[PDB]
């Protein structure tokens, strides 16, 4: 039974979702255009940006997240935030063709088009997977936001102090979830949906970790990490 | 040190 604690978590975590992922994509009329070697570089990179700051107006709406020192807060939004991108975006892909369609020709994402912001199949193919699994597991749109909050508050992250904290708050929200499928969610869509949802957090764990290296090598290069954003370089490095 | 993500935090 949900308690009426854990009924306040969804409705506070559905509407911080409903505040940071307009379905509509109205906002990227304002990136640098799609071209389509490095020619969707600075799209994407525009985009993953604009996807960042969604991200932290998510996470600061988390009940606890706050209580958190500044410090803490930054820590876990850093090694997150390419994770959440990941998650967030299951919303626009679709298996009819393995691709991200945001709307319209132009902000429609495939294969060809990640490479064209310099990534590999090492990535690309692991990523492709992930988002099928995803959609395969059916979410409840209640789950998916829950997810994307354990995923932020994980006591794991390197440069974590206050995991204790981290840990109760993360608890507070995987026992939500728990709770919520047992509850709400109808068999046979439930069967270890709990611990296939835990898997997906693994699964990005090694797309952030390919993810990283990648995307090192690609900013390297002066020429390419100057086409990327401000908010990007602080975030992911260099 | 982060002070974009800083300010995006309040
Ligand atoms: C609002 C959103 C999400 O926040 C972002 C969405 C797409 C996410 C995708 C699909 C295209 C390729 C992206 C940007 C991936 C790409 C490897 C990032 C490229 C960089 C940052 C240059 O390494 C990360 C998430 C991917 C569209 C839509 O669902």
């Amino acid at each position: 039974k949900l308690s009426e604690e854990q009924q306040h978590i969804i409705a506070i975590l559905l509407d911080a979702h409903h505040k940071t992922y307009d379905p509509t994509y109205a906002d990227f009329r304002d990136f640098r255009p799609p071209v389509r070697p490095l020619s969707m570089l600075p799209h994407l990179a525009d985009l993953v940006s604009y996807s960042i700051q969604k991200v932290i107006g998510f996470a600061k709406m988390i009940p606890g997240f706050r209580d958190l020192t500044s410090d803490d807060q930054i820590v876990l939004l850093k090694s997150s935030a390419i994770e959440v991108i990941m998650l967030r975006s299951n919303q626009s892909f679709t298996m009819d063709d393995m691709s991200w369609d945001c709307g319209s020709q132009d902000y429609k994402y495939d294969v060809t088009d990640v490479s064209k912001a310099g990534h590999t199949l090492e990535l690309i193919e692991p990523l492709i997977k992930f988002q099928v699994g995803l959609k395969k597991l059916n979410l409840h749109e209640e789950e998916h936001v829950l997810l994307m909050a354990i995923c932020i508050v994980s006591p794991d992250r390197p440069g974590v102090q206050d995991a204790k904290l981290v840990e109760a708050i993360q608890d507070r929200l995987s026992n939500t979830l728990q709770t919520y499928i047992r509850c709400r969610h109808p068999p046979p869509g439930s069967h270890q949906l709990y611990a296939k949802m835990i898997q997906k957090l693994a699964d990005l764990r090694s797309l952030n970790e390919e993810h990283s290296k990648q995307y090192r090598s690609l900013s390297f290069q002066p020429e390419n990490s100057m086409k990327l954003t401000p908010l990007v370089l602080e975030v992911f490095g260099n | 040190n982060h002070p974009m993500l800083m300010n995006l935090l309040k």
